[PDB]
């Protein structure tokens, strides 16, 4: 629809919510991106005496990314001199002479690694922990933050979120569609897949297995991973809002061009290999490493796709023989042998091979008997095609070894150890993380690749904790799309807002100057049918919860003592608050969001507990006999 | 041993006390008074339905025109009526919800309040931009606030849960006197007309005699069963009378230095709440939890008359300076003006 | 502990050691303020709507 945020009394609750996480820190909320956005606004147009270290701390950033040496040796020269530089050690923070010796030192040498500036980064946090951060949670900055949290905590997406376009996949639980996010309008890859097909095919420890692994990759931006969004489900399919590659895969363009030379394979083995570091960086074995599983984007890179064989290995050290017969490394058949990312540098071997030659390197008669191709693996050693040049031969050698004692990427540092195989030699694995390698094939941009029933209830239950959304991806795209504008407008609604309550006002404000708990709207309906659903502005204090409609401060209330418990009920499919009142009647409440939800059925159960646990101990309070 | 030979001599001296008060007691009340007639049946009408409080009403005190009075209410807020007229002349909001007293100055000049929070509050009602603003937050009590009464715009009395009362310097904020004494959380108290004394009423079933200048206690008295609730002054300030939750009220003579009478009813089992006499001090009002407001014949003991105007607890009433009214407060929300 | 016991006592020869009047010496004062004063009091018998603030006036 249209990304509208709450009005700033969201703050309010918002604020205790995360307060009570612990989520309320210069951490937890700079690592944050729309955190540090809003966070850099206060720092550079609100308060003056910490604008120098963030204009400081940004171009640190920038130089970060700079790829050229020749770039960096440049800027970290107008940067160690900048009026940034005489600006901060002027006023009252200049760096520790044992920092500044360092940068300098390096700069001496003409060394510019891109962590040149680090050591300042670090003193610059260490001046933005304090004060700088109190009078950002102070300001209305953080305000604007909680306004954001609030959706960003009140995610409920159906299929009438998205603008599906055409089929860009399919295969036996679903297809995969192309469609553009109606907030945003980022373009994303929808995975449909149906519960009535995953109950048939005994596919539902592989559908939840795919979404946990997608959880623990799916942080950081990978370029070389088919990495997860969101995460729901209609109440007959599961969805996964995915990485867009409308390309077709390798199996399907391995067939159609042919076989692949050294050179144009190894721009897909680079691509991969920095995939997989991705992944065993995070303890996640693939698995399932085969030319269908590699797609490519409108302009010929790849990722690695469908995680659902990937497994865990930082506490399971896992298991036995999963994956694609002809690509599995023998410690991946012997179900009796434990094996961590070994499994994946054996498992690209064949991945290549197949690219080079056309076949797994243990299926030639072209056998479909599995005994036979995992008889070859697990015996015989592999013996190249002649044609195959030196470098390469060591390549693929060392990937194959049956010794996982004897493997490139085995031997202690992983992937480091294949990079430096004499058959990349030629590359720079800088430019190859940021793809500006050739893409050896570019897909035209129409492709085309490559019932049965039964109910449903208790399999409802294997999915109750299957929506998800990723929140590092969420503001990514929220601050890449609409977040300035909606800042905007956002402003400008709350600005006119004030400006009307002056004309009208000189009165507030009412939660202010008492010992009110919080405050904020919701949805009242009273005893009985008789009533209906009225929203209300409440105020809660230690000993009673008001509420008033607008334009009137409030006329009605409802004490502690008279509250005899708050219990969650369910109405219309959405959840409310039940209070039990003395007199035998029923109030009944229902939040705007989930979180406000949990706050307000926490901040009432303390509140009348402990007001009635008060009351009793005053003679003047408590009834009498 | 030196701990039993002061047990035994205090002991000794509450012989003294209670034999001395009996040496006295030649005759009563009951009797002296039996000449004079009834007052007859006292009914009165409800006036004004004083409407703004949003939940129970904890205290009322009139002010010295006998036409504006402050109460404070569970909502959290004070509110300054004009009974002729009923409209609010102050609405104020406290910062503390937990509000249990309050007080209206001679000078009308300010308000005082306090509660849970150990705090007495002074507000000043004539401020310069008309603007009614805290202007004094007395600290001191270990406890909560139970009642509390200028003696002029620079002197305030206090009661508290902390088992003190004290004299207090509106304007260096500090406790001038303590008193100490009772054992038991102070409930309410009351000036003499010459406001050179007053009397307190705590829950160890006592109320004490108090000199205002020199933080002595003069006078105990005891007779009650329970807690006292309420206390007030007989007119001419040689007496006082006394609510407790043990169903009665009684009347206390200064110097005879014991209790006079006791106003009872075998149909009466709820606690007292609030007790003022009548101008002449012939009328002895008292608001009960039984959310009725019963008036006794201070001198003969009877009951001549019952308020019935409240759906709960009559929390408190105050009679004016000139004896036109009564109002009453109550657990309801409202107050009423009777005559 | 013994300052206490010991402030008690002391204190309870203050209250020990006053004057006392007769109750029925005492009672009569009271009597008598009542009977001079009943007069005075609007709440004893109802007044005449004219003077009564919160009737007709
Ligand atoms: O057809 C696909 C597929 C299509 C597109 C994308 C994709 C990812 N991002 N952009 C496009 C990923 C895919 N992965 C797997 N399969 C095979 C399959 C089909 C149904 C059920 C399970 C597996």
């Amino acid at each position: 629809k249209k990304i509208l945020l709450p009005e700033p009394s969201i703050r309010s609750v918002m604020q205790k919510y995360l307060e009570d996480r612990g989520e309320v820190t210069f951490e937890k909320i700079f690592s944050q991106k729309l955190g540090y956005l809003l966070f850099r606004d206060f720092c550079l147009n609100h308060l003056e005496e910490a604008r120098p270290l963030v204009e400081f701390y940004e171009e640190i950033k920038k130089y970060e990314k700079l790829e050229t040496e020749e770039e960096r040796v440049a800027r970290s020269r107008e940067i160690f001199d900048s009026y940034i530089m005489k600006e901060l050690l002027a006023c009252s923070h200049p760096f520790s002479k044992s920092a500044t010796e360092h940068v300098q030192g390096h700069l001496g040498k003409k060394q510019v690694p891109p962590d040149l500036f680090q050591p300042y980064i670090e003193e610059i946090c260490q001046n933005l922990r304090g004060d700088v951060f109190q009078k950002f949670i102070e300001s209305d900055k953080f305000t604007r933050f909680c306004q954001w949290k609030n959706v960003e905590l009140n995610i409920h997406l159906t299929m009438n979120d998205f603008s599906v376009h055409r089929i860009i996949g399919r295969g036996g639980f679903g297809e995969v569609y192309g469609c553009r996010k109606a907030d945003t309008g980022k373009m994303y890859a929808m995975k449909c897949l149906d519960k009535k097909r995953i109950k048939m095919k005994q596919g539902e420890t592989l559908a939840l297995n795919e979404r946990i692994m997608l959880s623990l990759v799916s942080t950081g931006d990978c370029p070389f991973i088919v990495c997860m969004s969101y995460a729901f489900h209609t109440p007959d399919k599961l969805s996964f809002i995915l990485d867009l590659m409308n390309g077709g895969d390798l199996h399907y363009h391995l067939s159609q061009h042919g076989v692949f030379s050294e050179a144009d394979m190894r721009f897909y083995a680079a691509e991969i290999i920095l995939g997989l570091e991705h992944m065993h960086n995070r303890f996640v074995v693939y698995r399932d490493l085969k030319p269908a599983n590699i797609l490519l984007d409108e302009h010929g890179h790849v990722r690695i796709s469908d995680l659902g064989l990937a497994c865990d290995f930082s506490k399971k050290k896992p298991h036995a023989s999963v994956g694609t017969h002809g690509y599995m490394a023998p410690e991946v058949l012997q179900k009796g042998v434990a094996y961590d990312s070994s499994a994946d540098w054996f498992s690209l071997g064949c991945m290549l091979f197949k690219l080079l030659r056309g076949h797994s390197p243990f299926r030639q008669h072209k056998t479909k008997d599995k005994h036979e191709i995992d008889r070859m693996t697990l015996t015989m050693a592999v013996e190249l095609p002649d044609s195959f040049s030196p470098e390469l031969r060591s390549l693929l050698e060392g990937l194959l070894q049956r010794d996982v004692n004897r493997r490139l990427g085995c031997l202690g540092r992983g992937a480091q150890e294949v990079k430096e195989s004499p058959f990349f030699r030629s590359l720079d694995w800088q430019m190859v993380f940021l793809q500006k390698y050739p893409p050896p094939l570019i897909p035209p941009r129409g492709e085309v690749n490559a019932k049965g029933i039964k109910l449903l209830d208790s399999d409802q239950e294997l999915y109750r904790n299957f929506p998800l959304t990723i929140s590092e991806r969420w503001q990514q795209e929220v601050a890449e799309t609409v977040f300035d504008t909606i800042n905007a407008e956002t402003d400008r609604l709350e600005a006119r807002k004030k400006a009307k309550n002056k004309q009208l006002g000189h009165e507030e404000d009412y939660a202010l100057g008492k010992d009110c708990i919080m405050h904020g709207y919701m949805s009242k309906m009273g005893n009985p049918f008789l009533t209906q659903w009225q929203r209300r502005y409440f105020y809660l204090f230690p000993n009673r919860l008001e509420w008033r409609g607008e334009g009137e401060a409030p006329q009605s209330l409802l004490t502690m003592e008279e509250i005899q418990s708050v219990e969650e009920t369910q109405i219309k499919e959405r959840k409310c608050l039940l209070l039990k009142i003395r007199g035998g009647k029923q109030f009944i409440l229902q939040c705007d969001s989930d979180p406000e939800l949990v706050q307000w059925k926490k901040e009432l159960r303390d509140a009348y507990r402990e007001a009635q646990q008060l009351v009793q101990r005053v003679p003047k309070m408590k009834n009498k006999p | 041993s030196e701990l039993d030979q002061l047990r035994q001599e205090a002991e000794q001296l509450k012989n003294q006390i209670r034999d001395a008060r009996k040496a006295c007691a030649d005759a009563t009340l009951s009797q002296i008074t039996n000449n004079i007639d009834p007052v007859g049946r006292i009914q009165m009408r409800t006036r004004r339905t004083l409407r703004g409080h949003l939940a129970k009403i904890y205290a009322m005190h009139w002010g010295t025109d006998s036409r504006l009075l402050v109460s404070a209410s569970q909502d959290g807020k004070l509110i300054i009526w004009d009974s002729y007229t009923t409209n609010k002349v102050h609405a104020i909001p406290l910062r503390s919800s937990w509000v249990m007293t309050c007080a209206y100055a001679p000078s009308g000049n300010y308000v005082a309040c306090g509660g849970l929070d150990n705090i007495c509050s002074i507000y000043n009602l004539k401020t310069r931009e008309g603007n009614v603003r805290v202007s004094r937050e007395l600290a001191g009590h270990t406890g909560y606030l139970s009642c509390c009464r200028f003696l002029d715009d620079n002197q305030i009395v206090t009661s508290s849960g902390d088992t003190t009362c004290a004299l207090w310097d509106i304007e260096t904020g500090q406790q001038t006197t303590t008193f100490t004494g009772h054992t038991g959380d102070v409930m309410s108290l009351s000036l003499a007309p010459d406001t050179r004394l007053f009397v307190s009423g705590a829950c160890d079933a006592s109320a004490k005699l108090w000199d205002v200048r020199e933080g002595m206690c003069r006078q105990t008295f005891t007779g009650h069963e329970s807690d006292i609730n309420a206390i007030c002054f007989f007119p001419n300030g040689n007496a006082f009378a006394t609510g407790s939750d043990d169903a009665t009220c009684r009347l206390f003579d200064l110097r005879a230095d014991q209790e006079l009478m006791t106003y009872s009813h075998d149909n009466i089992i709820c606690g007292i709440t609030s007790v003022s006499f009548s101008k002449s001090g012939r009328l002895l009002l008292a608001g009960y939890d039984d959310f009725n407001c019963n008036v006794w014949d201070a001198l003969k003991a009877d009951r001549a008359g019952v308020l019935a105007g409240h759906d709960n607890r009559v929390s408190c009433l105050g009679v004016t300076d000139d004896g036109m009214a009564v109002a009453t407060g109550s657990w309801d929300s409202f107050l009423k003006i009777w005559n | 502990s013994i300052a206490q016991a010991r402030k008690l006592v002391e204190q309870l020869k203050m209250e020990a050691n006053i004057d006392r009047i007769k109750v029925s010496k005492a009672a009569a004062d009271l009597m008598a303020y009542c009977e001079a004063h009943a007069k005075e009091d609007p709440l004893l018998t109802p007044v005449p709507a004219s003077e009564n603030p919160f009737r007709e006036k």
